[PDB]
Order: C-alpha cells, then structure tokens, then sequence
C-alpha cells in the first residue's frame, strides 16, 4: 500500500531492515535504485561527519610576527610615545626592521595615543587592523567583557617592569630590598592571582 | 613626604567607583596602589597618590631632548618615585635608577577574535 | 678580573677535546658565550676559573660564613661572577647584583611513568558518560512507549520483544518484527534516526580511542605531592631552593619543608647530576626540585627518562653578581640591558636549548589484541551468563 | 540448530540480515552481546581502514641538509679530492660550516 511503501522506503534509507520487499520487476527497480541512492548519501554523510568531528580549529594567519607583517591587508602599529615604540625604533632584526619601515608612514596613522584607543581601534576594524601591546594588559582585557579581542602568537621578547627612582636618590637600596622581600614571599603572586585570574569576566582526540 | 607617579592604566591604577565620595589615597585602588601600600608598610614612608598630567610614558624626543610622562616628572624632580608599569630598558636606565623587577612582561599581537559558529543544537 | 663558573650544565659544558685545550677555551657553554658577549661591551680582562667547593653561597647559622660561590666574592677571592646564580634577599644584602638575564622558577622533576595502554572499557571513551546514561534511559523509554502504544492501541509487541526490537535497531541488525500501526512506526522512525546519528558519531574516531595512550603522572602538583607520603622528594644541598623552603611561611611549603627536613635518609644531594641519577635510579620513588631551565634541558636530552610536572612554584630570575662597591657593577648592568635589547640573550637561549634534542628531535598501525580485549571478556561473560540463565530456567520449569 | 546458528552468527557479523532471530531470553542475551561485539569490531575495522587508505607516504627524516647533519646517528661525508669537497671547505653558511666541522674528523 502507501503506508507500507513509506515504511519500506524509510527503513531502507536508515539502512535498517524491511519486513517486506518488492516482488515484481517494476517495484524491484525502484527498490534497487533507492538502495543505491541511500548508500551513496549515507556514506557521504558518515564520512563528512567524521571529517567535521575531527575538524581543526581556526588557524588564524596572524600566528607569526613576520606573517602578521607581510599581511599588509591588515594594518599594524605600535603605541606612540612608549617604550615599545622606542624598541621598534631601535629594533635591528629583519622582521622588526621591516615592520618598523611599514609602520613609519601609513595613512591613517597606525600609531595611537592611549591603550584604550588602540583597543577600540582594533575592535571597530573588521579585522583590518593589528596592535602591539605589553603581554599583561592584553591578557587582562582579553579577560574583560566584551571578550572580542584575542592575542595571537607568543611573546616576541622577554622584559620586565620596575620600581624606578631618581638617579642619586636615597630610596634606592631600601626599595630594592623591599621588592626582593615581596617577591620571595608569595604576597606578590597572591596579588597577581587575585587581580588577574579571580576576575574571570568571560569563561585531535577528545570525547 | 613622597610623590608617586602612576600612569593610571587598567589594572595597575584604577579610580574607585565612589571617586567623588572617596578622597585622598584611599580614593584610588589599583595593583600599583596596593603595591605602593605594601612597600610603604615595608619601609614606612609617607606618600601621596598622584597621576602624571602629561598622560604619557617615557619618550625623549631627539630634537628637544626632553623627557615626558612619568619619567619626565621623575628626572626633573616633579615626582619622587614611580611605582607604575614602566618597561625597564637601556636608554631609560641611563638616566633613572631601576630597582629589581616585580613583574615579567613582553610585547604581543592583538586581533579582533573572529566569531566562531558554536555548533547549535542541530549541528548534526 | 676573574670569572668564576659552577661547572654546571648547560651553563658549563666541558669541551670534548678537554685534553688539548687550556685557558678560557677549556670549556664551552651558554655561560661562556655570555661572558664573551659582555666582555665585548665592558672591556674587562677575565680568566675562566672555577670555584673549588663546587657549590653556591649558603649562610650557615652557626659559623655565619658564606661558602663556595658567594664566599669567593665576599672574601675577596673573586672579582666578578657569571653563572646560573639565583637572586635572593639574603644573598643580595652582601653583594651588589645585576639585572636578570633569565627567567626561571623552582620546578618538580620525576621519572616518566610508562605509557598506560588504554585500559579495559576504552570503547566508551568516544562518548562522555552523560551521553551513555542518556542513551540507556532513552532505550528504556522508547521500549516503554512502544509497549504502551501497541498494547492499548493495537491493529506481538510486549515489553520483552519491544526491548529486543529497540536494541536490534540500535545495532543496525534488524529483527523479525516491525511495528504495523502508525503510532509504533513513528517511534520506530525516530529511533532509527537517533541510532543512525549516534552510531555515525561514535564509529567515527573509534580507533584513536582504542589506540591512544596517555601518561598519568602520580604527582599532579606540589599540593597533591605533599598530601601523600609514599613517594619521597629531595632538593639540592646548600642552595637557593633550601633557602626558599627555609624562609617559607605558606602552609604547603611549611609542611613540605618539615617533611623533607624530617625524612631519613637525607633527601638532600651534593650536586645536580646526583639528583638526576637518584630519580633515574629509584623506580619513580624520588622527586627532585630544581629550576625550570636545567629541567627542560634534561627533558630534551636522551634517554629522556624524566619529565616536569606542575607549574613553577615561584619565579626568581638569575643575575650576574659583583662584589659590593665594585666599580664594575654599573657597566655590567648596562651591558646586560644592552644585550637584552639586542637578540643575543633570546638567540642564545633559543639555540642552546633544543639545539640537540634527541627525543622528539602520529602514524596509523593495526590493532593489537591488547586494545580490544575488553569486548572479548564481555562476550565471554555474556555467554556464561546465558548458559547460567538457561540452566536456572531449566531447573525452575522442572519443578 | 547448529547450522542455522552459525548462519545467524555470520549474518550478524557482516551486518547483513538474519531470516530468524532468537526468541528465548537465553538466546537473546547471546544475540545482543554478539551484536555489540560485531558493532565494535566492524566500526574499528572500517575506521582503521579509512586511516590506512589515506596513509601518508614514509617521510624520511633526511629531508633537509640541516636535518641530515643534525642526525649524527647517520654519518655523512663528501667525496675527497673533488670540487664539492673544496666547496664545503670554503662553504660559509651555517649548515655547511657545521657539516664541514662534523666531517673534518670522523672515524
Ligand atoms: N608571577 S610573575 O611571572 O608575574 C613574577 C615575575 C617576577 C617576580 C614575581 C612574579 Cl609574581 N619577581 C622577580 C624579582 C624577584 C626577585 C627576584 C627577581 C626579581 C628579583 N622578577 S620577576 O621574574 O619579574
Ligand atoms: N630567554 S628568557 O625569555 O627567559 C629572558 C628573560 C629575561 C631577559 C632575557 C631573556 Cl632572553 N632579560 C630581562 C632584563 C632585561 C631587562 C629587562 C629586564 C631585565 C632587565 N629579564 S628577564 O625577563 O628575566
Ligand atoms: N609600557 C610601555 C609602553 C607600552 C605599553 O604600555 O603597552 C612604557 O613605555
Ligand atoms: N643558583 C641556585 C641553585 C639552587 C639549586 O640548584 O637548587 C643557588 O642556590
Ligand atoms: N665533479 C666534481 C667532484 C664531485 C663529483 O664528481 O661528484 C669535480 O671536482
């Protein structure tokens, strides 16, 4: 009938059984060609599902600084009137020299005034802009809502902050001993853990 | 007394939400501020929270040879000390004394994270 | 001046042709490269000497005497020092220092536990246990629904045959009975769609979960390590790690220092290689606390029978030393600043480390029987259970 | 019987049909557990076959000259009294210099 015809057609698309089968030639042609169709489609679906499940995460083309610099389709610059800008000014390596030459003259000014300014500049840009920033503030704001900013690559160089003091000042030794004592004690690690990780605004083989 | 130069950056120096209500040193609450409090308790020296008017970091222009920012206030005697994010480096260290580090860092690349279509319920 | 090293690797690598060399060319390493790079910018004569005691400065409570490395500088036996020497307050109160030229931290070290083969019942990994429970209870619910539908709305389908049909449809093997009403056929159709999706999701990436092997460390971190006592941990003797645990005021570190101090024999060790050998000759019963640099270097070097667990407990930084008040303190400081600005430090660190990593500088292979034995055990258990059940039914119907 | 039992067991390992099915509990346990076993084994076989067919060709670790030189487990040298040996003698690049140093003295 029609009810059993639908049942049989459905029972052959899911590769399950069929309590009946066509007995005439003209129903057997239909059954066979439907079997061929479902075989093709189901094999395709299963294979492409296997592909999707083990799908590699989006590998952005900005992984490397050299790649991020060759990608002139995305503009990039360093904060102006800052130590990082000075470093790139005095940078001697090939990639840094090329990036500095690119950023020396570009319209609009790839340089920026304040960190918030650069953050918003990258935010509004439809991925056509890149920004250079210290590795602490970057993470802190990548942790802050909205979490629409994402760091790519690793740190390009290792450096550190510092408790400055006027040259020839009398508060030089005491502050050095103070910072050493505070670093030896877990107080400083406690501060960093509390005020970077305790906030938490947002957030091949695997089950 | 002590004059302290802070750049007022997130999260090293933050203005308390009750900025108008709060006043004085207690008005400000940031990682730089808490570090200043801890070190002062370690040494016992009076200080007054202050922020650099220029709102800039160390940058000595070639033509003028003048320091601006927190370092500018430090070199000319405007600021007594600077407990704030200030990348210790060569040219700056040539004029101003740096104590030993208190936090490692590095320059890094930031990009607007492309939206990834989280598999909906009907992802199959 | 005089340059003193600790004869510690990779910071001091004695040259292979040690017999046919003398002077500053006796030995090689990152430390010597840095010493040359700084002599370039400082213009100070130096001799590649070595400390006799072969150990770093420690302050004994009774004699109040610096020994080895610090003693040489304090007691005038040394003019400068370039080495993997760790900063600290007490050590800094007696001698001027330079700025850090490396980042590090106290880190754990153990012997690589063997690759645990995917245990029995590894065929469930592809799906989280939540999905397995939902699958079981959906197989129950569908059979119940089919029973209700057929019994109280018929055109047989009891509960037993209903479960049989549902199971057969979940395993792609059809059964001798199919629903004849619409209200059972809808259930059958949704069950078929659901099982199709689930099986196609499970089947895909099923060899990996039957073949992948993941190592499980016994000491997850310092807290987990100190919680237990079956495994004994040790540290270098007369060094910065001992001074750090000694001045500790944190509960975990306090208890850890108490356990290490009150452990017999003495977990301590005279030199780094001694600890390396001890961990590599203890059947994984010894854990050594050394820095994060030597640890990685060892990891990269054959036979690579060790690993690092957890994260750094605290970062300290190294630093070039100098006698207090020496005129050379400032120029070396500016020299290390300049070198850090240049790529000399990063280049040296990147090159020396991972330069000759023997281990590691995946393929698809057949399934051994060890990987798929669990289902054989399950099959045999099922057959035994079936025969037992049939005998039970036989005796029961005998009475 | 036994003949039909073998036929059914074989018809369930190949995932094909079965003109009969067990009707008692104690045969149904066996049928179900055999279905579970064959499901596991067949899925495993199919997946690993997919893996084998798209198997990458043997990528020898000697692809690069630098890699071929770091692999000291394999010894390497240049023909003596030839122009290539002269070139490596005067080679100035890092990889060639390292290879020349390695090949200068080796037994
Ligand atoms: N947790 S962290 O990486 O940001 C970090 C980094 C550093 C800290 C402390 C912390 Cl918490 N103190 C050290 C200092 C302490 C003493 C030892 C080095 C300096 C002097 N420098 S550091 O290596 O820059
Ligand atoms: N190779 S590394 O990443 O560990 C590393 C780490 C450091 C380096 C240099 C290198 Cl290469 N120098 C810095 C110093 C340089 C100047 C800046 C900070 C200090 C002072 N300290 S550091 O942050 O400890
Ligand atoms: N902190 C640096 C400027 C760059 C930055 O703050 O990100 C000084 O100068
Ligand atoms: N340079 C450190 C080394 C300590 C250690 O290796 O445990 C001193 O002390
Ligand atoms: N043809 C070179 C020597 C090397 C070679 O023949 O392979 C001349 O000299």
């Amino acid at each position: 009938g029609i009810f059993n015809s639908l049942w049989f057609s459905l029972g052959a698309f899911m590769q399950q059984g069929c309590d009946i089968s066509p007995r005439s030639l003209s129903g057997r042609i239909v059954g066979g060609v439907w079997w061929f169709f479902t075989l093709i489609i189901i094999s395709s679906y299963t294979a492409n599902l296997a592909a999707f499940l083990t799908v590699e995460r989006m590998v952005s083309p900005i992984e490397s600084a050299e790649d991020l610099a060759k990608q002139t389709e995305i503009a990039y610059g360093t904060l102006e009137a800052g130590s990082t800008k000075e470093f790139f000014r005095r940078s001697k390596i090939a990639v840094f020299e090329k990036m500095w030459t690119y950023m020396k003259s570009a319209e609009p000014s790839v340089f920026v005034r304040t960190t918030e300014e650069g953050m918003i500049r990258v935010r509004k840009s439809k991925g056509k802009y890149a920004y250079l920033l210290e590795s602490t503030m970057n993470e802190y704001i990548e942790q802050r809502k909205p979490c629409d900013t994402m760091k790519v690559g690793g740190n390009l160089d290792s450096k550190g902050y510092g408790i400055a003091t006027p040259k020839g000042s009398a508060l030089r030794g005491p502050v050095n001993l103070a910072v050493l004592k505070l670093s030896e004690q877990g107080v400083l690690d406690k501060l960093k853990s509390k005020w970077w990780y305790d906030k938490g605004e947002c957030g091949k083989t695997s089950a | 007394t002590y004059i302290v130069t802070t750049i007022l950056e997130d999260p090293y120096v933050m203005l308390k939400k009750n900025a108008n209500q709060f006043e004085g040193n207690d008005r400000y609450e940031g990682y730089c501020v808490e570090l200043a409090a801890e070190i002062a308790k370690h040494v016992g020296y009076s200080y007054r929270l202050e922020i650099v008017s220029d709102g800039k970091y160390g940058a000595r222009d070639p033509d003028t040879k003048a320091w601006n920012g927190m370092v500018g206030e430090l070199v000319y005697g405007r600021a007594d000390v600077a407990v704030a994010p200030l990348t210790i480096t060569l040219v700056r260290e040539e004029v101003i004394d740096f104590s030993k580090p208190f936090m490692s860092l590095g320059i890094s690349i930031m990009i607007k994270k492309p939206q990834k279509s989280k598999p909906g319920v009907f992802s199959f | 001046v005089v340059v003193t090293t600790i004869l510690e690797s990779p910071y001091v690598m004695m040259k292979k042709n040690h017999e046919m060399l003398e002077g500053n060319e006796r030995y090689e390493g990152y430390c010597v490269d840095l010493a040359a790079e700084i002599a370039k910018h400082c213009g100070f004569k130096y001799k590649l000497t070595i400390v006799g005691d072969g150990k770093y400065g420690a302050r004994d409570a009774d004699t109040k005497i610096w020994n080895g490395m610090v003693g040489e500088l304090v007691y005038g036996k040394a003019d400068i020092a370039i080495a993997p020497l760790t900063i600290t307050l007490v050590r800094e109160e007696v001698i001027d220092f330079s700025k850090p030229f490396m980042s590090l931290g106290i880190s754990i070290m153990i012997k690589k536990p063997q690759k645990s083969k995917p245990g029995v019942f590894s065929f469930l990994d592809p799906l989280a246990y939540e999905i397995w429970m939902c699958i079981v209870f959906a197989y129950i619910g569908v059979s119940v629904v089919l029973f209700l539908v057929s019994r109280f709305s018929p055109y047989e389908f009891g509960i037993f045959n209903s479960l049989w049909f549902s199971l057969g449809a979940f395993m792609r093997q059809g059964c001798d009975i199919s629903p004849r009403s619409l209200s059972g056929r809808i259930v059958g159709g949704v069950w078929w769609f659901f099982t199709l999706i689930i099986i196609s999701s499970y089947t895909a990436n099923l060899a990996a979960f039957l073949t992948v092997e993941r190592m499980v460390s016994p000491i997850e971190s310092a807290e987990d390590l100190s919680k237990q006592t079956e495994i004994a941990y040790g540290t270098l003797d007369s060094g910065s790690t001992k001074e750090f645990f000694r001045r500790s005021k944190i509960a975990v570190f306090d208890k850890m220092w108490t356990y290490m101090r009150s452990a017999e024999p003495s977990v301590f060790v005279r030199t780094t290689a001694e600890g390396v050998a001890r961990v590599r000759k203890s059947k994984g019963k010894y854990a050594y606390l050394l820095e994060s640099t030597m640890n990685e270097y060892i990891e990269q070097r054959k036979p690579c029978d060790t690993m690092k667990v957890g994260g750094n407990l605290d970062s300290k930084g190294y630093g070039i030393a100098t006698p207090k008040g020496s005129s050379l303190g400032t120029p070396v400081n500016l020299a290390v600043l300049k070198l850090s600005e240049q790529g000399v430090l990063d280049k040296l660190k990147n090159k020396w480390w991972y330069d000759k990593g023997e281990c590691g500088a995946e393929k698809t292979s057949a399934l051994s029987l060890s990987n798929v034995a669990g289902v054989f055990y399950i099959l045999v258990g099922g057959l035994g259970l079936a025969m037992l059940v049939a005998l039970i039914e036989f005796c029961y119907k005998s009475r």
